[PDB]
């Protein structure tokens, strides 16, 4: 403003903020038993292992 | 091996009539019994971590 005498004025704001965030978690399990008997009481000296 | 003999026999011959083929076998006096049960077998197992 300026009237009789001369005043001045000057005012500026500026504000920026950026914030973040990334997580990512990945699990993968797996189990798998087999087992195979046998018994054979057969009566041959070879075949019956065979 | 054999630490003591197993060929001597006592007396009247034991008879061994058993086996895959038609055939007679001794048993001698110093083994007991002597069988042929030929039992037979295996095993197989799987894991996975």
């Amino acid at each position: 403003y300026e009237d009789k005498i001369n005043v001045g004025g000057g005012l500026s704001g500026d504000h920026c903020k950026k914030f973040g965030g990334g997580k990512t978690e990945r699990a993968r399990k797996a189990m798998a038993v087999e087992d195979i008997i046998s018994r054979v009481r057969g009566g041959s000296s070879g075949w019956s292992g065979g | 091996s054999t630490p003591f003999d197993n060929e001597f026999y006592n007396g009247l011959c034991n008879r061994d009539r058993d086996g895959n083929t038609l055939t007679y076998y001794r048993r001698p006096w110093n083994v007991a019994s002597l069988i042929y049960e030929t039992k037979g077998e295996k095993n197989f197992r799987t894991e996975h971590y």
